[PDB]
């Protein structure tokens, strides 16, 4: 993946 | 289908080190977040650490932050909790747990934990001048009084499974 | 950081009785994003991890009889049980899943009022038996380790000469 992805919370 | 297995819980000396990791199958490891959570003897449960799910972001509650740090390999499938100066309230089931990166609905799917125990800087402490003869004598009451304690739950179960038995 | 307080801390029932849980937040649980309520609620058995029960304050997860229903929106928060089945007696969770630090409540526990088990199926009866063989060992177990832990630094104070 191109960027990695925050935690929702 | 989802899989999760803890590994590394041990008795930890008083302000020690230990690593955990967390082996996943049955799904894609690198697609999800995952975190680690906790349950203490008294059966709350503490959330301990988050990673996102190419290791770039990772979070943790105050009462861990600095001390513990999690990662992850994703090659190998493995989630990891590396803890740093534990103390006995560090006592705990740790479970590793999917982040679900998609739904957002908490907690589908656990592992089924593993067992640290952390020695008490204080109990040590306390035990500091005593001698072999005080310390024989406090070892030898314990045992007595565990004996009573299993015998209460043993006599109280079987009072509920003595009503079922004679139903049938 | 969000408390929740679940109450009450445990709850004495009958089978086929109605029972009401409560959870009440210090602070919202709104994602502001969806307008979902990112509250969770758990159902734990002895040796086992908490089981995912509801989700988004009232969305049943897959498999979980439709006796269970969440409700409730702002700070306050209810699991309902239409009709209790001794399959149900275990302690219950909610959890903030909204905003960090994710937090948990400190659970409700349902347990049975102590001859009336004639109207029990013979299914419902040995479920209970199996289930309370696991639940007494775990206990069991509990008091053994909690007495390895009062032990522990006496034999390593004996040891240390």
């Amino acid at each position: 993946y191109p960027y990695d992805v925050p935690d929702y919370a | 289908e989802v899989k999760l297995v803890e590994s590394g819980g041990d008795l930890v000396k008083p302000g020690g080190s230990l690593k955990l990791s967390c082996a996943a199958s049955g799904f894609t490891f690198s697609s999800y977040g995952m975190s680690w959570v906790r349950q203490t003897p008294d059966k709350r449960l503490e959330w301990v650490a988050t990673i996102s799910r190419g290791g770039s972001y990772t979070y943790y509650p105050d009462s861990v932050k600095g001390r513990f740090t999690i990662s992850r390999d994703n090659a190998k499938n493995t989630l990891y909790l590396q803890m740093s100066s534990l103390k006995s309230e560090d006592t705990a089931m740790y479970y590793c747990a999917r982040r679900e990166t998609y739904d957002e609905k908490g907690f589908a799917y656990w592992g089924q934990g593993t067992t640290v125990t952390v020695s008490s800087g204080s109990d040590y402490e306390f035990l500091k001048s005593w001698t072999v003869e005080d310390l024989q004598k406090r070892l030898l009451a314990l045992d007595p009084m565990m004996e009573q304690e299993i015998e209460e739950i043993r006599q109280k179960c079987q009072s509920k499974r003595q009503p079922i038995l004679d139903a049938i | 950081d969000i408390e929740l307080t679940q109450s009450p801390s445990s709850l004495t029932v009958t089978a086929g009785e109605k029972v009401t849980m409560s959870c009440k937040s210090s602070q919202s649980l709104l994602n502001s994003g969806n307008q979902k309520n990112y509250l969770t609620w758990y159902q734990q058995k002895p040796g086992q991890p908490p089981k995912l029960l509801i989700y988004w304050a009232s969305t049943r997860e897959s498999g979980v009889p439709d006796r269970f229903t969440g409700s409730g929106s702002g700070r306050d928060f209810t699991l309902t049980i239409s009709s209790v089945q001794a399959e149900d007696l275990a302690v219950y969770y909610c959890q903030n899943d909204n905003s960090h630090p994710l937090t948990f409540g400190a659970g409700t526990k349902l347990e049975l009022k102590a001859e009336f088990l004639k109207s029990w199926t013979v299914e419902d009866l040995q479920k209970r038996l199996l289930a309370l063989d696991p639940m007494c060992e775990q206990e069991i177990e509990e008091i053994r380790q909690k007495y390895q832990s009062k032990r522990q630094p006496i034999l390593d104070a004996i040891e240390a000469k």
